Order: C-alpha cells, then structure tokens, then sequence
RNA sequence: AAGAACCUUACCUGGUCUUGACAUCCACGGAAGUUUUCAGAGAUGAGAAUGUGCCUUCGGGAACCGUGAGACAGGUGCUGC
RNA sequence: CCGGCCGGGAACUCAAAGGAGACUGCCAGUGAUAAACUGGAGGAAGGUGGGGAUGACGUCAAGUCAUCAUGGCCCUUACGACCAGGGCUACACACGUGCUACAAUGGCGCAUACAAAGAGAAGCGACCUCGCGAGAGCAAGCGGACCUCAUAAAGUGCGUCGUAGUCCGGAUUGGAGUCUGCAACUCGACUCCAUGAAGUCGGAAUCGCUAGUAAUCGUGGAUCAGAAUGCCACGGUGAAUAC
C-alpha cells in the first residue's frame, strides 16, 4: 500500500482512457455515471466471455462501448444476437442509441485482465495457487512477454493468518514511464474469503 | 436579531393559539416548535415547550414578547 | 473640560478627547464636532468657552455616563429577571452569544483558580 | 511533570489512575526531572498492553509493555521507563 | 534606427526600445521619477547604462507590465542590456562580467502539500 | 546543495590530526592514495607533537 | 451506505423538484418589497409551513453515487475523493492525470 | 463570418481535429484565420489518498481543456453545409458562431 | 555544511553612497522583509550621524564601525567535564557583520522616540567609545583575552590565510 | 470531516410501521398523475374532486400505485488480531 | 471624444503546438595512461540547472469491517424503517495546532502605484438609484484571453499621534439591523453605535528554515443555501548565516 497505480502514472505518456468524451461542467457528472452503470452492468453480463476491457466513447448524442475480450464468439453468440441484446440494455440505461463493437485480442495470455480473471476462477474452483500462480508466469514467457509479476494476497488456502506471494520472471520495471505494463487486478472470493490478484505484464519501451 | 420582515410562528402554533384563547384558558399547551416568537395575544397562557425529552411549562409573561419560545426552555442540564 | 459630568483630558485633540465619555466613541465623537462645528484637530485648551457651552447640550443629545450605565444594568437584570438563557448565562458568568466553552471562554471567565 | 492518562477499550477507573499516578510519580523522582509523561493503556482481546512517551529534557524516550492484568503491563513499563532513565541521565553526564 | 530588447524577471515581462537621442527614459506612459525614480532601487535601471555611456546618447522607451515593483525593475534592467544588441560583443562581452545578463530564472516555489509555505513545516513539537 | 569541502586533500590531514591526538599510535587506519596517505601520516606526525605540548 | 439513507436522498430529490422550483413564488414573487405587503405576505411566510418539510433544495446532501459517502463530495463528478481515485487510476474520468508543476 | 471554437481534452487530437477543419474550409471558399490557439484550462484536485486518518497523503490531479478557434471570414453555401455532416474525432467538441 | 563550499552570490550596492557595506547594513535591521523603510531608517540616521558629527557620511558610519568591530571571538567547548571558551580571531569578513548586528541590537534596546533618532545616538557613541556596542565589545575582548590560554587542536582556523 | 441550525446524523427522549424506506419472485384490484380539506409535532390516518394511451392475446403486454403469504430485504452491529 | 479608442500592422508582450538547447560537450591541471575531481571559457542556464511526480525487499500481526467489498458471528414485530424536538456546540480542568496582539520598522485620515493564479447557469452578477453600512430595487453582459467576482495589500507622498494601557490591542457585553434558508433560541455569518478585558515580547522546556527560502502582505479555489483564523493554490516585498 505504498506504489503508484502503474496504469495511472501513465496516462498521457504511454496508455489510453478507457473513455474519449468531452463533456462540458453541467453534465460531466451523469455522463460519467451511465458511463459507471453500463460497465458495471457489462461485467456483471459478460464475465463468462472473457472480456478484457470496455472503451466508452460518446460521439454526437449517442455511444460507444468497444468490448475487449479474447473470444468473441461468446459475444457476438449466434448469428449476432446478442450483440443486439446489449445494444438494447445499453440503450436503455445510457443515451439512445449505441454502436457496440468487438476488438478481440489474438494473446489473451498477455492481457492482465484475463490473466487475474484466470487465477482468480482458478482459485474459487480450489486450485493450488502455486500452481496456477507459477502457469501463469509460465504462459507468459514462453508466449512473448518481456516481463510478468502475479501476486497474490490473503488467506490462500485457509490459513489464519494472511499472506502475499508474487513470482517475477524477467524485466518488470515500474518505475520507467515510457515502459509499456499493462497492469490489473481481479478478486477472488473463497470460502473463506478474499484473496486479492494483481498482475503485472511488461511488453515494451515504446 | 434576524428575519426582517414578520415573526415566525408555525400554523400549529397559531391556529392552536387562536383556538385556545378563545376557547378560554385552558390546560398547558404541549408545543414542539421552540423556534417560534412569542406573539402579544399568546400573554397569559401555560405552554409546555418541549426541551428534548421534557414538555416544561412557562408562564408566558409581558416581557417575553421580543423572544422564541425556546428561549425559556433550557435543554443541557450542568450540575 | 467639564462636559457631560467630567471630560478632563487636556493637550488632546477634540475628537480623541471626547471619547473618555461613557457612551462615546470615535463616530460619535466625530458627529459631535461636525454637528457643533468644530474642526477636528483642536486642542481642549483651544477651545474658548463660548464653543465648550455649545458641545455640553450637543453631547446631552446622544445618551451618556450614568443614564447608559444604568440603562445597561436595567437590560443585563432585566433579561436576568426574566431567566432566559441569555440571562441565564449572565446569572452564572458563562458567554452568553455561544461561544466556546469546552477550551478558551476565559475573559467571560476570569484568571483561572484551579 | 504532569502524567496524561488515556485508554483504548480499558476504562480507566479512579483506582486504576490513582495507582498510576503514584508509580510514575515515585520513578520521576528517583531518576531525572522529567516534564511530562503520556501514558495509553490498549486492551486486544488478550493482551493488556501499555505504553508511555516521557518528554526530558535530552528529548523523547518510549516504552511499552504487555501483561496479563493490565497492573502487571504498567509495572513493567514502569521499569523499562526506569532503566532507560538510568542510560538517559548518566548519558548526559558522562563526566 | 530603432533596437529592440525584450528581458524579464520574476513573473514579470518588459519591453525597451531604444534609441541614438538624449537622455531620457520613459516607462508606461509615465517618466522614470514618476514611475518608481523615488521608490525601492531605482538604481537597478540606470545601472546597465553605466558600464556603457547613456548621458544624452540613448533615449528609452519602455513597456513593462506584470509583477511588482523590483519584479519590473530587473525585468527592465535584462531588457536594457539585451537590447544592447547592435552595440555588440565589445559590450556584452564586457557585461557579461557584472551580471545583467542572466534571466536570473528564480521563481517563486509552488507551495507543497502537508507545509504550509513551501518550507515552513507544522510544528510538531515537544512543548 | 554543493560540493565536497577541500577534497580530501586537506581534509586527510586534520582527519589524521584527530586521530594523531586521540590515541591510535598505529599509524595504520590511513588512506591507500599517495597524495591522501602522505598528509594523514602529515597530520599524525603534527599531532605527536601536539601531544606532547599537553596532557 | 445505508440503503435507508440512499433512498431518502432520492426521495428528497423527488420532493425538492415537485414542490418548488413551481411553488417558488411562495417566496421569490410574494415575499418581496411591493405594492402587496398586506397579509398576502403574512399568508406566504403562513403558507410555506403547510408544504413538506422535505421539498426544500437545503435538504440535499449531495451524496457520492456509488456508494452514498456524504463527507468528501466532489461536485464536477458526483464521487466521493475515493472512488474518484479508484476510477482516476482506472482511466474512467476522460482526461484526468496526475499533476506536477 | 462563422466563428468555430473547439475545445477537447488532448492537444495531439484537437490538433488532429483542426486539420480537419482548415481542408474543409479551404477544400472549399477560402480565407479563413487560422488555427488560432486560446489559453488551457486547467480544473485541478486535491484529494485526500487514503480512506481514513493521515491527512497529509494526498494526490493531486488536473484536467486539461484547449481550445482553438478557426475564423471563416466569408462563408461559402459549401462551407456552411461542409461543416455539416463532418462532426467526428470525438473527444473534440465544436460550436459555431454566427 | 558537511559538504559545500557553496556557490556564493553577491549584492546590490547602496543606492544614494557607493558602498556595498551599507546595503548590508540596510538588510541587517531590514526586518520583516520590508527594505524600503530600512533604507529611510539608515538615510535618515546618518544625516543626523553628519550633522551631530560634523565628517563626512560614510566615513562617519566606518569610523563608527571599526570601534565595535571585533579581533577575537570566544567559541564555547566542552572536554570532558569542563565547558571552556577558546579564542579563535574573527575572519574580516565575520568581522565588520558581527560588528553591524550589535550595533542595530544596541539600536533596538536604548528607547528613544524613532529608529532613526535611536540608531544615530547609537552610532553617535560609537564614535565616542561610549555607548552599549562597545561595552558588548569590550565583553568580548575581555573574555577572549581573559581565556586566552587556550590555542589548540584542529576544530577552529587551520593554519593561517 | 473539502465546511453538525433542520438535513447531515450514525446518539438521546418521545410518537409510529412491520415483507417493510430500498430489490426481486406470486396473486388481486387500479392508469399513473393532479387540486383541496380535517386531525396531529410530524410521520401518518381520514377524505373530497380530477384523470384514463401504448395491443387486442384482451381477468391484458408495459410503466406506475395499493393489500396479502413467505423466500427475504435490511444493519454506520462485533471482529482490521 | 488622445480611450488600443478606430482604420490598420504581425514586429514585440502573450497564447500554445512543434522544434533547438546542457551532454562534463570544449580547454587547463590532478589522478592507476581509468572512473572521476578542481578551475576556466562559451552560454539563458554547468556538473542529477530550480521544483514536482515517481516509495525497492520488507517492518510496525501500524490505520481503515463507519468509503467500499468480504469470511465468520449477532438482531430480524427489532441492533431494521419513518417523523418532531434535542445533542454532536455541554465545562471545576489538562494537552496539541493556529489567528490576533503587546505597538512609533507603528496606529489613524487623505491621495496614489504595481500581480499571478482561479471560479461562474436554479450561477457570477456590471452600471444606475436608496441606505452610515452589511445590503436592497431595477437590470445589462457572460457557459467565458471579451462579462462578472474584482478596489490587490504591504508600498509610496502628505498630516497627526510623542511612549502612555496610550489615537496600542478588539476580547467580552448591551442596543439596532442585513443576508441565507421552512426555520439563525439552544447554535450561522456580517454591518452600525456603544462597551474597552488580558496583554508592555513570554520561566523550565521546544520547533521550522540554506534563497526567491525564512519572515511578512494580500488574492483565489474546493466543500457550500449560509457558515474559514483550517486545508489547497497564487503572486508582492524579501533577509541573515553556514568557520
């Protein structure tokens, strides 16, 4: 509880908003808040469909949620429906109407949403977080990825007592500003409670 | 030393004064809004201002006129 | 140098002067000399008597010494006779506007004894 | 010297701070002068623990002390106290 | 014909033209006594002007604005001295020496968070 | 913020000089430099004397 | 926080936008200084009484939106200085970075 | 006579969405007054960084509005109907005046 | 410091004399950062210093000065048990500051009517041997000379200019 | 706590409600909504008028409101050891 | 109508996008011909230029179950829900952090010069009338390099006060008001008249600060109906000292 979030640090400098609106003072706030509710309410929908990460953006009136995810057949589901099926419960909760789209990513072994969604399904079915906590460093770096950190935090297999473990292997440098890491977090509710997942995964210096 | 223009009273106030003096004096009015003045036609009567956990009765007297209610109705009791 | 029942200062200017009267300061004052046309910056002992007389019924307009004092001690045991909360704070020597009394409270107070 | 008593979770009763203010008063003036001392008495469940800041002239000097009873926690700070009092004053003599 | 030279100085911007004429100096509209040439160093403008020669060779027309009163008159004093540009090298050469020509780039400091004036730290104290 | 006072030239002498009076009659906590240990022993062998002229 | 409270926010914002901003002539047309301060105004300071309490707009309390947190609002975005940091380090708030100058 | 002021979050797309704007205007008519800049808003907060005591933690943030304007002096029936229907780069938001 | 000979800047002249000594002066009892009516403190002291003196201005101020500037300085130590004061000489340029601060001191104390009247009487008896910067002085000398038995080991003025 | 008169407010004294202030599932009625009166400190309780389309499966499909059975809801309650 | 006021100009301030620039790059000496150090030149800046952001592995079973989330436990006609009034503001006392002072480097009165940064739509609110004043009425303009908040103050020139509890200090209390909000009694802010306390520079002990810093002087923002002496920002004046 001490580090800069490393996807916030970079902002400007090497990452992207997950939102490209302009709102002027008088509507920043609800335009912010439907933004809220209808990524709340994707993740709630699509958490089997492996979704990576959601791009809001709000051209002239109307909206547009890019859904990130690594198997887009899920989305899309048959023929296209229920690309439809979103676009409706969006429509309702956000302003009328929406252009959702889809930009899968081709190595869901490198994006660190998916990675902590890994460990943390991993861990509510009772794996030992040894093993899928080293699998996925391993998959990783035998995959492309320059750098990897997963830790993981808590009681982690019923102890009394809470702990962290993380397994580096190769280059993360958290410091370095033009550094490409993809950082995320996901959380894992046990039985007997929350064991907190935070992944790091360096790609590049450009 | 405030609120230019009229006193405040709440109309459960003053309709229950001015249903009360005419009905004559009567038994002490249980009264809640402490933050109303004391009007000239309200002299005479016993009014039970609520303190927070009492309804103490006060006399309402010639000079309390200018005032509220509870002004003369103390709610911290010290020593 | 005797208006109002005392005023003696002397080598003071008129409207710092005036002021050792209970019941005016420096804007009253002020309204005493521009109402009895005199200048500012004279000396009591400049003053001629002619000029002295015409500011002892000037200063008996605006209420003075013992007519204030004990105006005050009618509205201070008046509100103490009614047993308000104000006067109530009088009764007992507390702040009576509602200022702090958990920390400081102290010129209300006094030096402390304990 | 004034002692300031505080207490999370452990009410302090009037017996409690009686007791306390002799200890501490009774060590002050057995070792240094000493111009105010802060004492915290902590309950977790188990452990009745206390600590103790002494502002001397040196400076700051701190100790804490675990117990059973809470009585037994604030004899044992009190002796801590007592033992880094010695290393404080003839520290600052050192002739 | 006319020479320009523009100098600041701690949130505070001038601008001098300066001309072959007599020995005036006139800043905002205004003259130099009426300006500040009675108040805190007014020395600081006349000052590069006599390393070099002014006495009737150059009169001054200035446009300070911004900052306060010493702020404006170093700002005077950099854009006197840059604009000595067509009186060159053999000058600024010779006035590199006695200052006059760095910005002298000290800015006030933004006030940090938990100090209270960018040093000044709140007294944690034993008494 | 700025930089070392009198580069350890002059500053291995009194280093030497301290440690000349304080006792240490090693001759034999120096620097391993030539141009620092000359004056350390410089400072050490002023000391001696130093010493002598006191307690 | 307190579901409770939650919807007590929202009631009061239903009230506050029923009542007045359309009854505000009670006191921003009828208690002024005109040629009508007769017990008409008597009647208007006498008729504000009458409405509910809770139809006032200094009822609000201006809550967080996520999660109800009255102390530590920020106006420009409806969260409390929290989640306005969770959702900042995100990359939800459009255009909002750390500063340093 | 058409007074275009946009302004956006980021310098290097609002700097994209004024080259959008000037081959509009000069693709038809002509004489319009450049890519004029105006001065950056700078909206910052303070906020407290931890969710309890240690006041002192703090983090400090900023938003940035720029703005440009682009000053077509004599619009053409192209031009006004031009800036229609070619509206995107969304993140910029554009007002014309009249 | 540990470290830093530091990098040192210099000052502005005095405005109306051509004197640097002066424009110290002026920031000696510039208090509260205000110089402006310091610099009307010390004009207006030293046209009464010229005409309760007679001399030249600036001459008047120096010939003032050197009569409570310093030679030795006692420097409190501790051995041991002992807390003995060393005599080191005050270096030139310690000296004539050193010499400034007493004199503005002594200024402070010695309450007449202004600063201006309070700081010319005091550099009045400057001159004359007289007033209280001079026997702070001679407090100084008088320590430093009655402990003058002590030139030793390494911590103060190494070997000479 | 980046701002306690009410609110906030979590505490106290009193006045009330119990599938509830907030969410879903079942049934039955009713458009929702809007103006006003009485009592009461108000919550509340009693009323008085006004109001009626989205699809024809039509006791509806919606939105919204009341009563009923629970599954529950709710908890700024304890444990940061 | 000498007001950037108007035609006009694109130099300059400035705006803010892109670049250049500072790297021990060059020179002299010292050093193991090394890393480096010391000094010099040029330059706006010279040795990580000034400042910020960035907090390694870990410790303190530090803080937070009252931001949230959550394992367990507990209540579920009450530890839940609604309302009124109160309390959170109590006061023999103790401690911490600040503001204002104790004055002549000043108080007061008149005149007058110079900022940066920011905020604004149920909002900021010109000008003009009324009021001693807080403010009120009418009411333009501005989602803003334009309009408004908004007169910067310390400073400066003149006059007075002549070292006294004083023309210092502005606490407390009385009267009269204004504004906000259903509502200023408990408990708001401000204005006016009057009142005029302690305090004459603070024992033992203690803190911050190395340069645009300390110390003073004003301005703005957030939170906000109203309510900063706090917090967060911005500029003005501007030291001493480091052997």
């Amino acid at each position: 509880g001490q580090k800069v979030h490393p996807n916030g640090i970079r902002l400007g400098i090497v990452k992207p908003w997950n939102s490209t609106w302009f709102a002027n003072t008088k509507e920043f706030a609800d335009n912010l808040d439907s933004d809220f509710k209808v990524r709340q309410y994707l993740t709630k929908e699509l958490a089997k469909a492996s979704v990576s990460r959601i791009v809001i953006e709000r051209p002239a009136k109307s909206i547009r949620v890019t859904i990130h995810t690594a198997r887009p057949g899920i989305v899309i589901g048959k023929k296209g429906e229920d690309v439809e099926k979103l676009r409706k419960v969006v429509a309702d909760i956000a302003g009328v109407p929406a252009q959702i789209n889809i930009a899968e990513v081709r190595k869901p072994e490198l994006d660190a949403k998916l990675v902590a969604d890994s460990i943390t399904s991993q861990l509510e079915r009772r794996v030992m977080f040894r093993r899928a906590m080293k699998r996925a460093v391993q998959n990783a770096m035998r995959l492309g990825a320059k750098g990897i950190k997963v830790e993981v935090s808590g009681r982690l297999g019923g102890a009394e007592i809470a702990r962290t473990e993380w397994y580096r292997e190769g280059r993360v440098p958290l410091h370095t500003l033009r550094a490409d890491i993809d950082y995320n977090t996901s959380e894992a509710h046990t039985t007997y409670g929350v064991i907190g997942v935070k992944v790091w995964i360096f790609k590049g210096e450009i | 030393r405030s609120l230019k223009k009229g006193p405040f009273i709440d109309l459960h106030l003053l309709k229950k004064v001015e249903k009360a003096v005419e009905s004559g004096d009567k038994k002490p009015l249980r009264t809640w809004s402490r933050r109303s003045t004391i009007f000239p036609n309200m002299i005479g009567l016993t009014i039970a201002v609520h303190n927070g956990r009492q309804h103490v009765p006060v006399f309402v007297t010639d000079e309390m006129v200018g005032h509220k209610l509870g002004e003369f109705a103390p709610t911290r009791t010290y020593r | 140098a005797r208006i109002a029942g005392i005023n003696i200062p002397d080598h003071k200017h008129a409207v710092i002067a005036l002021t050792s009267i209970y019941g005016v300061g420096k804007t009253r004052s002020k309204a005493i000399l521009a109402a009895a046309g005199i200048a500012e910056d004279v000396k009591i002992s400049e003053l001629s008597e002619g000029q002295i007389d015409t500011l002892r019924d000037e200063v008996a307009k605006f209420v003075v010494e013992g007519d204030l004092r004990r105006e005050i001690s009618m509205s201070i045991k008046r509100l103490m006779d009614l047993g308000c909360y104000r006067g109530l704070r009088h009764r007992r020597g507390l702040p009576v506007r509602g200022q702090r009394t958990k920390t400081n409270a102290r010129t209300r107070k006094g030096p402390r004894k304990p | 010297m004034q002692l300031n008593i505080t207490g999370n979770n452990v009410e302090i009763t009037e017996a409690l701070r009686e007791f306390v203010t002799a200890k501490f008063a009774k060590l002050e003036q057995y070792f240094d002068r000493i111009n105010q001392v802060y004492v915290v008495l902590k309950v977790e469940k188990v452990t009745h623990t206390s600590d103790a800041t002494l502002h001397v002239d040196g400076g700051e000097l701190h100790a804490s002390a675990e117990g059973q009873d809470m009585y037994a926690a604030i004899d044992g700070l009190i002796d801590k106290l007592a033992r880094q009092l010695t290393k404080h004053k003839d520290k600052l003599k050192q002739h | 014909n006319q020479y320009y030279g523009t100098g600041r100085r701690k949130s505070s911007a001038a601008r001098v033209f300066i001309k072959p004429g007599n020995g005036k100096i006139v800043i905002n509209q205004r003259s130099l006594e009426q300006y500040f040439g009675r108040e805190t160093a007014r020395m600081v403008v006349r000052q590069p002007l006599e390393l070099v020669d002014m006495v009737e060779k150059l009169d001054l027309y200035i446009t300070v604005k911004g900052g306060g009163i010493s702020g404006q008159a170093g700002a005077i004093r950099h854009g006197i001295t840059r604009a000595l540009m067509e009186y060159d090298e053999s000058l600024r050469s010779e006035l590199r020496k006695a200052g006059f020509v760095t910005r002298d780039a000290r800015q006030v400091e933004r006030k940090k968070v938990g100090l209270r004036k960018a040093r000044r730290r709140p007294q944690f104290s034993k008494r | 913020m700025k930089r070392q006072k009198r580069d350890r030239l002059e500053r291995a002498h009194q280093r030497g000089y301290q440690a000349g009076i304080a006792g240490r009659s090693k001759e034999m906590c120096p620097y391993q430099t030539l141009n620092q240990r000359s004056q350390w022993l410089g400072g050490w062998r002023e000391a001696m004397a130093d010493r002598v002229v006191m307690a | 926080a307190k579901q409770s409270m939650k919807a007590r926010e929202v009631k009061r914002v239903a009230l506050a936008d029923k009542y007045f901003a359309k009854r505000a002539e009670l006191k921003a047309i009828i208690s002024d200084v005109n040629a009508a301060s007769d017990e008409d105004r008597w009647n208007a300071v006498l008729k504000l009484q009458t409405l509910p309490r809770d139809s006032s707009p200094s009822r609000q309390r201006n809550r967080c939106r996520q999660t109800g947190r009255p102390h530590g609002f920020l106006r420009k975005f409806g969260l409390s200085r929290i989640k306005v940091r969770e959702a900042a380090m995100r990359g939800e708030i459009p255009g909002l970075k750390k500063a340093s100058w | 006579r058409i007074r275009i002021r946009l302004k956006a979050f980021d310098h290097r797309l609002i700097d994209q969405a004024t080259a959008e704007i000037v081959e509009t205007a000069k693709r038809t008519g002509a004489q319009v007054r450049g890519p004029i800049p105006l001065p950056t808003r700078k909206e910052r907060f303070t906020v407290l960084i931890s969710p309890h005591v240690n006041k002192d933690a703090r983090d400090q943030y900023e938003i940035r509005t720029h703005l440009r304007l682009v000053d077509i002096v004599e619009p053409t029936e192209k031009t006004v109907d031009a800036l229609m229907r070619l509206d995107l780069a969304a993140g910029v938001d554009v007002q014309i005046s009249l | 410091p540990r470290r830093r000979v530091i990098g040192q800047r210099k000052i502005l002249p005095d405005p109306k004399f051509g004197s640097e000594l002066l424009a110290k002066f002026v920031n000696i009892l510039m208090v509260d950062g205000k110089k402006s009516t310091a610099e009307s403190i010390v004009y207006s002291a030293l046209e009464t210093l010229a005409q309760r003196s007679g001399k030249s201005e600036l001459e008047a101020f120096e010939v003032a000065l050197e009569n409570v500037r310093p030679t030795v300085e006692v420097k409190s130590r501790r051995v041991g048990g002992s807390t003995y004061q060393v005599p080191v000489e005050v270096r030139p340029v310690r000296r004539n500051a050193l010499a400034m601060r007493w004199i503005v001191e002594a200024a402070r104390k010695r309450g007449d009517k202004s600063m201006a009247l309070r700081l010319a009487n005091e550099l009045s008896d400057a001159a004359e041997n007289k007033g209280t910067a001079v026997k702070k002085r001679e407090d100084v000398h008088r320590m430093a000379e009655a402990n003058k038995a002590f030139a030793h080991y390494a911590w103060l003025s190494l070997r000479s200019a």
